[PDB]
Formats: structure tokens, C-alpha cells, sequence
């Protein structure tokens, strides 16, 4: 249809060619499923759901901002939905499938299939509301168990004695946080109400996800704007072309066109393959944040923060994960006269 | 478990149907015309003369060349792919058969132990034994232990109760031990500490000081 | 058998498959055409006594009338009638707007010199046709009925005629380093030069008669149109369009496109013409190109059963037989079409899966958190995909579990790690 | 000026083809700009001196 629309003498000519339009939808299908399989391995970690913390009471940390909000028509965590508004389709060019790309609008429509010019967008198959369920289920297994959820069956335990241990990871002594529970406490609130204010008041903050955005419609616009090209024949539409010339010398035209669009199409379908490949790579490595930093606490220096890694936490984002680091940073230094040994008698 | 399951080396076999996929499909591109009078240079050269055969040659040229770019292409895409899973195989081995990983669900789900290699038709199987805790058990915990005015933290362990007196276990198995002062290490008085609790932690040189 | 088809092979393992479109999209047509009613003025364009020569070729404009080219297409008194750009079969269906029609008379061997993109003495001095040309140029023999210095030309011009351009200045042209005094030397000679056509003279000189029509397009809404009969327009149907010669193939629905008054035609980004004006009516009609193509059957495998559930990508459920064009279809796709197993997932409407309400993991993903399986009598069934196991760790502080006992799990992990080196001798 | 080096009437059949021109450039240039980030990536680790 891209090439060829529903012309029969176009189709005819285009049969000549091999099975390139096979090769191209083999191509696409691949990348669709793979696009899949990442949100599978990113979020479908740990397949038991468990139910979000009804006891609101963390020994100090209070967890709001990241916990599943109730009062909400989607079961979204204020970070999450403070998210969901940063990566914007305004500026994107096939934004044009907000037609409501479910089963049309208006009358019949059949937008998304033959109301473009071939161009789909299949739907994912993890909708959003299961994603955010599966986060909130690693958000509430860390809580409860801690990293005891990532590697067998969850042991409870309270917050402050699982933060003694992410303490004990780090070099530093149980005591230092059981007695400075409460200015813990107060500095973990503060520093995720910092994250919250900085999300909502710098406007690039989601830049990584929306420049994903804007290479994908500016990669289809540039797909729909070959289809006014002529590559050379007397016109860019096959139907003017038909209906002017006899079939002898209309086959010189239409070859040029179809060659002129094929090339397009493998263009598209090669540079969406290596996007897909680096996507792919992205994928992977927060599948490996979520596994090494989520379910457990990781001793790779600058893979999970600036700082001794303490613990984090998942938010789904429009395409991406985004992961709050929550790290133990030394201040205040002190300098003091030391030796390597002490010589008793 | 290898054999029951059907497709238990499906990402082994993807490779060999993807090669052989690709390289089918390279040669049936040599049956279409690509516009020309024939798909066929022999029946082009014994039924034209140079001048007029040259363009259909051209045009069969044209389209096998195209032909041969997607093949390369495409290859070159799935070669990148290969090498990153063969990185990432080099990776699994060295740090998971050489070695033991304290990276989370790195080399199995559970406590990494060991692994062990094994050659398949194009890649590697690891066969990863971990160590998964079992027969979960509810106790009563508390932060510090507080003596005679002094605060008692585990020094590598766990305070817990099974009704009505404390022991120190470890986190990872439940091996009850008396708490006593080589157990537990003292880290002031008790008035800081949120939930700590009344017990005695009894010293293992009373009794030898005593006769 | 479309998707058995679609992979080349008569075998079909479980999944999802999208399925290329063979089935009969055309059905009949309409013509919708202009009001006009009034034969042009082609007649005095090859029944005039008088045909002004090369030099001074008559130009007229022809505009706003209908015009049978098959009148002109079908007489024998013309020996060349040679078309550039279109084809005189075509030439009736076609309504082009402001055809100009220029005549002259030449030589036998200046005949070939009128055609696009060539150099000559009259094709580069008198009458230049443009590189690209759209029009016809029809020249036939009249030896026995003009031959007489009447007929003149342009022998000397300075450089050449830029095309479609007139000069008939009669000052002497400069065909030397001297500078042209003003009457005719030895460097000075007439451009203005007359052969004299004899009634027996030979082939090649000869007198030959020739019009060129050049028929200008994309000039707003059209005038000269051929002697189509405007049919009735037919909506919600596939057709073939002629609105005003906008030809194509697709679905004329009524839209509620503003249309300003003079915009005619209306199109999307991709430079495709998505809406027309019907010439009689004012009315929009935006145009939905016929075979849908976008089907995915999901089949439990051949292996297992010939059952198949098909879904249609954004159709809703109740508009399945209208898309797709299920009047058109063989019975057996007709099953495919309408039922009592039609299901409005947000992938689409599926039909052939009945839906169940339970949750099991995804066998077949059919998207939006839908996916299907073939469960058992046997059928296929469409369900929301379970996310996992329900549990929860009753949270309480002050409380811990232990484990008391262990177990010595071996994985398996399987990586590719080389794929076949292959080597393809290019020549 | 690579394809039709100094030539208006080749350049303007160039024109007939599509972003074909705009597309390369674009991919280049995203290539170019990569390299910047990788070599910040590597080097560009703590910012203090
Ligand atoms: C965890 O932190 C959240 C904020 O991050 C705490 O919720 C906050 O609770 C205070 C006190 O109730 C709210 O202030 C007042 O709330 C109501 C709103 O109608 C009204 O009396 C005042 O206008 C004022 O705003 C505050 O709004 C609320 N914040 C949010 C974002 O809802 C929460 O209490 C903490 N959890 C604890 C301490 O267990
Ligand atoms: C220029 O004048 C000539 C004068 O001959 C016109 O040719 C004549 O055209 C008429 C009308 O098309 C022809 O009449 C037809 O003849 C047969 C009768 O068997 C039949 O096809 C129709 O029923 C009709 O009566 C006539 O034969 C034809 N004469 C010749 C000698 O060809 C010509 O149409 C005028 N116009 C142009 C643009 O040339
Ligand atoms: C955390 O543990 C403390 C232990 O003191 C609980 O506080 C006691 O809770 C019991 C049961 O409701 C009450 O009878 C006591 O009066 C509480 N003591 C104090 C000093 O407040 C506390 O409830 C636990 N946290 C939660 C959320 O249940
Ligand atoms: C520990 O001592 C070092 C020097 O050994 C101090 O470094 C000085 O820092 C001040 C303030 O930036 C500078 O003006 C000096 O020039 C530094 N001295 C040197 C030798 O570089 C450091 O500030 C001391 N730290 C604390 C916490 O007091
Ligand atoms: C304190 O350090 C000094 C200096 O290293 C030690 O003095 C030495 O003592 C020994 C034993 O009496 C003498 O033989 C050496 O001559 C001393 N060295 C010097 C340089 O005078 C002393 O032993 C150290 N004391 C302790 C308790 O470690
Ligand atoms: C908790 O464990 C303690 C220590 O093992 C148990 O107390 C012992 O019980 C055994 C068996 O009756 C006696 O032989 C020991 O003399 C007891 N020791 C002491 C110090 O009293 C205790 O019964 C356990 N409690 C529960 C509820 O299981
Ligand atoms: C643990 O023992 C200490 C012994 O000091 C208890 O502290 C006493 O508590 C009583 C009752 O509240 C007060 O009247 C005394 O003044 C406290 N003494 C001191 C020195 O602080 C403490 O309450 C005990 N804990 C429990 C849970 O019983
Ligand atoms: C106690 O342990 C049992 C299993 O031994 C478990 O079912 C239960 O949820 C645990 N928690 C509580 C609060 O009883
Ligand atoms: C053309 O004539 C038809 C009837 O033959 C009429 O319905 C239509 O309105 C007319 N169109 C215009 C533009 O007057
Ligand atoms: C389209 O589907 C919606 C539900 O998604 C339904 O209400 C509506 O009637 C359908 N449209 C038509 C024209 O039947
Ligand atoms: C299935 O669930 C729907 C709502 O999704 C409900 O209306 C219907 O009654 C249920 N059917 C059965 C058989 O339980």
C-alpha cells in the first residue's frame, strides 16, 4: 500500500521485484517483538505481586511520593504521574494517529490502517496500568523484604533494621543508624521532595525519553513526505500517471516510482534497526539497574548513584524507567594525624 | 528439564534459522526480473544484441546488487547483535565460572555459588547453582539489646525471640547463639535507639572469675 | 490459506501472523463531471483555408467547453499524431484546463522537427516546443492543396527561439564581424526567406500541415473536459473516481472538512489527494483507499487444530463487515467478518476467540493486555493477561523471618555466542 | 557537492529525490555529536579539578 496503493497494474510490476516488501515486514515485526520483550525483561522481573503497604507507619520514611496514589483514576505514584506529563507527542509529526487509534472516532474512519499510507502503530502489549502495576510490586517487595524478595521467598523485615543492614553494606556500623534514625528519616523525605520539585520545575528534566520520541516521527514524517517525490517520472502519484498514459509507457513511470519508494522503505527499515539495536542496549542495561540495584544493593561504583549506594526504586516513565538512587554521600571531613600501627611493648 | 521442554535452546536455533532464512532468501532473489525481459543473463545475450541486451543486463545488475546490500546489511546488524551476546557470554564466565558474583540475579535467582560451562551449537549453556532460602520462620526482632545501661548491637547478626528469650542468629539461616559480649558490640546507652529492648547479655568470664 | 500464503508454506506454527491482502478490492465507477455544455471551437483549427506560416504560427485559446478529441483521434486526413506526455485513448476521459492550440505549415523534412527537445532550422528559429511537453502535435500531408511564395520563414535568427515565443521582426540579421549596416551585404542577409511550394516538386518538399495542442494541467479547477457522461456519485462503497479528472480508486465518504470556498481538491501531508469537491453539488467527500490489509490471524498451529481467530487492527467491531468489504468475500471469510465471538479489545476487534474471564499468562500476544490461547470442546480463547502470582509479606515492625532451611537450585542460561561465517562471491 | 558537484542543472535534479540529502546529513551529524558524548562519557567522570 505504501508503495503501490490499492493499484493493481503498480502491484503487478512491484510482484517483479522479489519478496522485498516480505523482507521488510519480517524486519518490523522483529523490531515490534523485540520493543516487547524489553518492557518483558525490563519490569516483568519478579512475577508475585505484592499488594502496596497498608501499614503507613516506616520508622520515619514516608515513601508517599513514590507509593501508589489511590485517589487517582490509574493506580500512579505522584512521582509517576508527574512523569507521565514531561514526554509530550505536541511536537511530534505522526501525532495525526490521535484519531483515537482503538476503533475510530467519528463514523467509520479505519484510521491506523487505511487512513495513512500504510503506516501503523501496533499497540504494547504491557499497558501502562500493568506496568505501574509491576513497579509498584518491586516498590512493595523492597519495602517489606528488602533484597530477600530478588533471591527466594520474601522475608519481612522493618524498614529501619533493613536500613542498618544497607549500612552494614556500605562500611558503616548498625548504631551509626539506629541513632540517627530520625535525621535519616528526615533526609531521605527532604531529599525525595527535592527530586519531586526538581522533576516538576525544570522543563528537560525527561530529555533522554522525549529525544527516543522525536527520533521516531521525525523518522515516519520523513517516510510520508517521499511519497510527494516524482524520483524523476513525469509525476509523484501513480493515479495521474495511469490515467494520462497507456500501460507501455506508463511502466517506465511507475518502475521509477516504485524503485524511488522502495529505496525509502529500506532506508526507514535500516536506520529503525540500528534504533532498535541501541534501544535494545539501553533496555538491557535497566533491566541489569533494576536486578543489581532494585533487588539488591550494588558495590559498582557509579552505576547506581553518586555515593555509597543505599537502596532504589522504580518509576515507569512514557517509554523508559527512571530509577531513584538512594545513596550515602560522607561530609563534614575532619582532618586528624594517623599511623599504621601502634608499637606496644 | 533440557528435554521435555521442546523449546529450551530456542535462542540457539533462532541463529541457525535466521542464517538459513537470510541465505534462502539471497538465492530465490535471483529469480525476479527486476523489470528486465528475463530473470535468466543466458536467455537476455542469446536473444539480444549487445546494444538492447545492455539494458535489461543493467537492470538485473541493479536489482542483484540491491539484493546483495540488504544480505550484507543485515548481517552486519545481526553480527552486532551476536558479538554483544557473546560479550556478554565472555562477561558470565569470567566473573561466574572463574569467580563468584555478588551481582543480583547476574548468574541465577538466588545466591550466586557457583556455574559451570557447557559447548552448544553455536553458544554457551551455564548451568548456575545458587542458593535459595527455605521453611521461612516469624520471630520477634528488636534493634539493640540494652544491658545495665548499655546498648548491645549484633556484630554479625540478628537479635531475634522465640517467645520469650533472645538469641543472635545469622540473617541468612537460623542458628540460634546466647548473646553474650563476643556476640554483640556496645555503642552507648539506651535512650537513643527506637525499640530496643530489656535482656541480659551475659559475659563469658564471670564464671572463671568467680572460681 | 491467506496466512498459509503469506509464509510460503502449508504448514503454520502458533502465533500471530499478519496476512498480505489477496482479495477483490475494484468494483464499478462514476464519471462526476462539470456542468458545460458546448462543443469547442476545434473545427478552425484543421478546416480553416488560411494557416498562417512557421514564422507567424496562430495561436488560440481554447477554454470552457467540451471537446470530442475522438472526432480529431479518429479521422484518416492526418499521417502523425504524435502525443507526449499522454495518450490519445486517454485524451477523451481527461479534462484539462486552458488547451492552446497552435497551427502553421511546413516541409516535408521539417515535420520531424517539431517534437520536444530537439534542434533543427524552424524547431530552433520559428517554433520551440518546451524540453517537457504535455500535448500532441498532429501533422498531415497537404501537397495538392496549398503549393506559391506565400509560406515563409525564419532562416537566419540571431541565437535561437526560446520556447513557445513568437518574432516576426523583419530586421536583417548580423552574420558577421562587421557590423550590419542596415541593408543586406555580404555579412547582412533577410532572415524573412521564402521557399516556394510546387505541385510537383517531390516528397520532401511537399507542404505539410501541423497543430500543436498543448493541454496545460494543475491550473485550478478544470474547463475543457472530453464527452464524459457525469454518473450519479455513489458513497460508502469502493468506486472509481473521475472528479473533474481527479482519477482514483477508494471510498467517497461525507466529511466535515471546512473547505473554503475557492480551496477545490484538499489533501494530507504526503501530497495525496484525501478529499474532492463534487462539481455538482458542493459537497466534500473525503476519499478512504479500499484494501484494508491490515488483518493478523491467530492460529494454535496446524499441528493442533485449523481453527483460527482473526483480528483487524483498528476497526471496531461493529464496523468489521463494512471495512474489509465482507459483500465482496468468499462465504468462508464471511464467518471472519460477523458472529457471536466479536471482542473490542483496544488492539482491534477480534472475532473467532470467545472471551473469558479468567487470567492465565500470555500464550499468543495479541496486545493492549489481551492475548489469546487454545484451551479446551476445544477453542480458542481471548483473556487479560495475568501478571503473576498474588502474595503479600504482611509488613510489621518489630518482626522478622528467618529461613530455617536452604535448597541448591542449578539454573540453566543459554547465550549465543558465534553464528555461521559465510562469504558470497559478488561476481 | 558530493553527487553534483557545482552544477545547477544536476542539482536541481537532485530535487526530485526526496530528503535523501537531509536524511544523510542528519545521520551524520547525530554520529558526530554521539562521539562528543562518548568522549565526555569516558573522561568527564568528576568534575572537580
Ligand atoms: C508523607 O509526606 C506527605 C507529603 O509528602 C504528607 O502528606 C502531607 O500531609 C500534610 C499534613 O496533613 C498536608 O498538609 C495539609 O493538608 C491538607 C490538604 O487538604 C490541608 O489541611 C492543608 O492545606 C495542608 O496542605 C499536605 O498537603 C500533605 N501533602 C501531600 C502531598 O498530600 C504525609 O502526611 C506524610 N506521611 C506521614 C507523615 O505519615
Ligand atoms: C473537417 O471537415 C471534414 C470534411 O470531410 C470533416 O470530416 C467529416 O466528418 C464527418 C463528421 O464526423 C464525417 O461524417 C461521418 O461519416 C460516417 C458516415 O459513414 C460516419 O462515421 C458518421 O455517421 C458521420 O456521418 C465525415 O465522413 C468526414 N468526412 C471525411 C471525408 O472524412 C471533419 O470532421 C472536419 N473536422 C476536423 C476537425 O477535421
Ligand atoms: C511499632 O512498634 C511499636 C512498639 O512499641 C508499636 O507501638 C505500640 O503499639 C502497640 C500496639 O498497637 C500499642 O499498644 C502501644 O501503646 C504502642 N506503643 C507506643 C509507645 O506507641 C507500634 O504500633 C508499631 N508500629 C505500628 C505501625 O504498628
Ligand atoms: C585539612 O588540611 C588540609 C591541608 O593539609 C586543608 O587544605 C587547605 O584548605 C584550605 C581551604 O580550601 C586552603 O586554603 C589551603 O591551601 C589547603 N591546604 C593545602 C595544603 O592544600 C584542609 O582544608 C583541611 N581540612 C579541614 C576539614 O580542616
Ligand atoms: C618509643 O619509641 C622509641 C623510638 O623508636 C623507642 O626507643 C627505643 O627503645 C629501645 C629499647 O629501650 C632502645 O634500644 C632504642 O635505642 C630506642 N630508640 C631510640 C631512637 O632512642 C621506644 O622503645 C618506644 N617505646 C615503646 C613503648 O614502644
Ligand atoms: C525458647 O528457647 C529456649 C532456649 O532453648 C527454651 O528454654 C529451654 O527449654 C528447654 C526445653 O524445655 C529446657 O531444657 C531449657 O532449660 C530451657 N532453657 C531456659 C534458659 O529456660 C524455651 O522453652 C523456648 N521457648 C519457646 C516458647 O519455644
Ligand atoms: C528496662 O529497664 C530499665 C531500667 O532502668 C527501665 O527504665 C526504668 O523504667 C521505669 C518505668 O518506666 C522508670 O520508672 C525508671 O525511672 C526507669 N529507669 C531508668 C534508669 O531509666 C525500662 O523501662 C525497662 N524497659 C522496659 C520495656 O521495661
Ligand atoms: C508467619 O509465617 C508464616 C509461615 O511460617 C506466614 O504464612 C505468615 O504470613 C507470617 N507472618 C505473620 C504476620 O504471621
Ligand atoms: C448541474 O446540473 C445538475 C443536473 O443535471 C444539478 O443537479 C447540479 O446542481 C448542477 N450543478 C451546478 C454547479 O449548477
Ligand atoms: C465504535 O465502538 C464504540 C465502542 O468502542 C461503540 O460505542 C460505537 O458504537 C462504535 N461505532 C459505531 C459506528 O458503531
Ligand atoms: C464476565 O465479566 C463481565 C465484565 O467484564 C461481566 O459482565 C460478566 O457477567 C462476566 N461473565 C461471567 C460468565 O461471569
Amino acid at each position: 500500500m505504501y508503495i503501490c496503493g490499492d493499484s493493481t497494474e503498480c502491484s503487478n510490476l512491484l510482484l517483479q521485484y522479489g519478496s522485498f516488501c516480505t523482507q521488510l515486514n519480517r524486519a518490523l515485526t522483529g523490531i515490534a517483538v523485540e520493543q516487547d520483550k524489553n518492557t518483558q525483561e525490563v519490569f516483568a522481573q519478579v512475577k508475585q505481586i505484592y499488594k502496596t503497604p497498608p501499614i503507613k507507619d516506616f520508622g520515619g520514611f514516608n515513601f508517599s511520593q513514590i507509593l501508589p496514589d489511590p485517589s487517582k483514576p490509574s493506580k500512579r505514584s505522584p512521582i509517576e504521574d508527574l512523569l507521565f506529563n514531561k514526554v509530550t507527542l505536541a511536537d511530534a509529526g505522526f501525532i495525526k494517529q490521535y484519531g483515537d487509534c482503538l476503533g475510530d472516532i467519528a463514523a467509520r474512519d479505519l484510521i491506523c490502517a487505511q487512513k495513512f499510507n500504510g503506516l501503523t502503530v501496533l499497540p504494547p502489549l504491557l499497558t501502562d496500568e500493568m506496568i505501574a502495576q509491576y513497579t509498584s510490586a518491586l516498590l512493595a517487595g523492597t519495602i517489606c523484604s528488602g533484597w530477600t524478595f530478588g533471591a527466594g521467598p520474601a522475608l519481612q523485615i522493618p524498614f529501619p533494621m533493613q536500613m542498618a543492614y544497607r549500612f552494614n553494606g556500605i562500611g558503616v556500623t548498625q548504631n551509626v543508624l539506629y541513632e540517627n534514625q530520625k535525621l535519616i528519616a528526615n533526609q531521605f523525605n527532604s531529599a525525595i521532595g527535592k527530586i519531586q520539585d526538581s522533576l516538576s520545575s525544570t522543563p528537560s528534566a525527561l530529555g533522554k525519553l522525549q529525544d527516543v520520541v522525536n527520533q521516531n516521527a521525525q523518522a515516519l514524517n520523513t517516510l510520508v513526505k517521499q511519497l510527494s517525490s516524482n524520483f524523476g517520472a513525469i509525476s509523484s502519484v501513480l493515479n495521474d500517471i495511469l490515467s494520462r498514459l497507456d500501460p507501455p509507457e506508463a511502466e517506465v513511470q511507475i518502475d521509477r516510482l516504485i524503485t524511488g519508494r522502495l529505496q525509502s522503505l529500506q532506508t526507514y527499515v535500516t536506520q529503525q534497526l540500528i534504533r532498535a539495536a541501541e534501544i535494545r542496549a539501553s533496555a538491557n542495561l535497566a533491566a541489569t539497574k533494576m536486578s543489581e540495584c532494585v533487588l539488591g544493593q550494588s558495590k559498582r561504583v557509579d552505576f547506581c548513584g553518586k555515593g555509597y549506594h543505599l537502596m532504589s526504586f522504580p518509576q515507569s516513565a512514557p517509554h523508559g524507567v527512571v530509577f531513584l538512587h538512594v545513596t550515602y554521600v560522607p561530609a563534614q571531613e575532619k582532618n586528624f594525624t594517623t599511623a599504621p600501627a601502634i608499637c606496644h611493648d | 528439564s533440557l528435554s521435555s521442554t521442546p523449546s529450551a535452546l530456542g535462542k540457539l536455533q533462532d541463529v541457525v534459522n535466521q542464517n538459513a532464512q537470510a541465505l534462502n532468501t539471497l538465492v530465490k532473489q535471483l529469480s525476479s526480473n527486476f523489470g528486465a525481459i528475463s530473470s535468466v543473463l543466458n536467455d537476455i545475450l542469446s536473444r539480444l544484441d549487445p546494444p538492447e541486451a545492455e539494458v535489461q543486463i543493467d537492470r538485473l545488475i541493479t536489482g542483484r546488487l540491491q539484493s546483495l546490500q540488504t544480505y550484507v546489511t543485515q548481517q552486519l546488524i545481526r553480527a552486532a547483535e551476536i558479538r554483544a551476546s557473546a560479550n556478554l557470554a565472555a562477561t558470565k564466565m569470567s566473573e561466574c565460572v572463574l569467580g563468584q558474583s555478588k551481582r543480583v540475579d547476574f548468574c541465577g535467582k538466588g545466591y550466586h555459588l557457583m556455574s559451570f560451562p557447557q559447548s552448544a551449537p553455536h553458544g554457551v549453556v551455564f548451568l548456575h547453582v545458587t542458593y535459595v532460602p527455605a521453611q521461612e520462620k516469624n520471630f520477634t526482632t528488636a534493634p539493640a539489646i540494652c544491658h545495665d545501661g548499655k546498648a548491645h548491637f549484633p556484630r554479625e547478626g540478628v537479635f531475634v525471640s522465640n517467645g520469650t528469650h533472645w538469641f543472635v542468629t545469622q540473617r541468612n539461616f537460623y542458628e540460634p547463639q546466647i548473646i553474650t559480649t563476643d556476640n554483640t558490640f556496645v555503642s552507648g546507652n539506651c535512650d537513643v535507639v527506637i525499640g530496643i529492648v530489656n535482656n541480659t547479655v551475659y559475659d563469658p568470664l564471670q564464671p572463671e572469675l568467680d572460681s | 490459506s491467506e496466512t498459509k500464503c503469506t509464509l510460503k508454506s502449508f504448514t503454520v506454527e502458533k502465533g500471530i501472523y499478519q496476512t498480505s491482502n489477496f482479495r477483490v478490492q475494484p468494483t464499478e465507477s462514476i464519471v462526476r463531471f462539470p456542468n458545460i455544455t458546448n462543443l469547442c471551437p476545434f473545427g478552425e483549427v484543421f478546416n480553416a483555408t488560411r494557416f498562417a506560416s512557421v514564422y507567424a504560427w496562430n495561436r488560440k485559446r481554447i477554454s470552457n467547453c467540451v471537446a470530442d478529441y475522438s472526432v480529431l483521434y479518429n479521422s484518416a486526413s492526418f499521417s502523425t499524431f504524435k502525443c507526449y506526455g499522454v495518450s490519445p485513448t486517454k485524451l477523451n476521459d481527461l479534462c484539462f484546463t486552458n488547451v492552446y492550440a497552435d497551427s502553421f505549415v511546413i516541409r516535408g523534412d521539417e515535420v520531424r522537427q517539431i517534437a520536444p527537445g530537439q534542434t533543427g532550422k524552424i524547431a530552433d528559429y520559428n517554433y520551440k516546443l518546451p524540453d517537457d511537453f504535455t500535448g500532441c502535435v498532429i501533422a498531415w500531408n497537404s501537397n495538392n492543396l496549398d503549393s506559391n511564395y506565400n509560406y515563409l520563414y525564419r532562416l537566419f535568427r540571431k541565437s535561437n527561439l526560446k520556447p513557445f515565443e513568437r518574432d516576426i521582426s523583419t530586421e536583417i540579421y548580423q552574420a558577421g564581424s562587421t557590423p550590419c549596416n542596415g541593408v543586406e551585404g555580404f555579412n547582412c542577409y533577410f532572415p524573412l526567406q521564402s521557399y516556394g511550394f510546387q505541385p510537383t516538386n517531390g516528397v520532401g518538399y511537399q507542404p505539410y500541415r501541423v497543430v500543436v495542442l498543448s493541454f496545460e494541467l494543475l491550473h485550478a479547477p478544470a474547463t475543457v473536459c472530453g464527452p464524459k457522461k457525469s454518473t450519479n456519485l455513489v458513497k460508502n462503497k469502493c468506486v472509481n473516481f473521475n472528479f473533474n479528472g481527479l482519477t482514483g480508486t477508494g471510498v467517497l465518504t461525507e466529511s466535515n472538512k471546512k473547505f473554503l470556498p475557492f480551496q477545490q481538491f484538499g489533501r494530507d501531508i504526503a501530497d495525496t489527494t484525501d478529499a474532492v469537491r463534487d462539481p455538482q453539488t458542493l459537497e466534500i467527500l473525503d476519499i478512504t483507499p479500499c484494501s484494508f490489509g491490515g488483518v493478523s490471524v491467530i492460529t494454535p498451529g496446524t499441528n493442533t487444530s485449523n481453527q483460527v481467530a482473526v483480528l483487524y487492527q483498528d476497526v471496531n467491531c461493529t464496523e468489521v463487515p463494512v471495512a474489509i468489504h465482507a459483500d465482496q468475500l468468499t462465504p468462508t471469510w464471511r464467518v471472519y467478518s460477523t458472529g457471536s465471538n466479536v471482542f473490542q479489545t483496544r488492539a482491534g476487534c477480534l472475532i473467532g476467540a470467545e472471551h473469558v474471564n479468567n487470567s492465565y499468562e500470555c500464550d499468543i500476544p495479541i496486545g493492549a493486555g489481551i492475548c489469546a490461547s487454545y484451551q479446551t470442546s476445544q477453542s480458542i480463547i481471548a483473556y487479560t493477561m495475568s501478571l503473576g502470582a498474588e502474595n503479600s509479606c504482611a509488613y510489621s515492625n518489630n518482626s522478622i523471618a528467618i529461613p530455617t532451611n536452604f535448597t541448591i537450585s542449578v539454573t540453566t542460561e543459554i547465550l549465543p555466542v558465534s553464528m555461521t561465517k559465510t562469504s558470497v562471491d559478488c561476481t
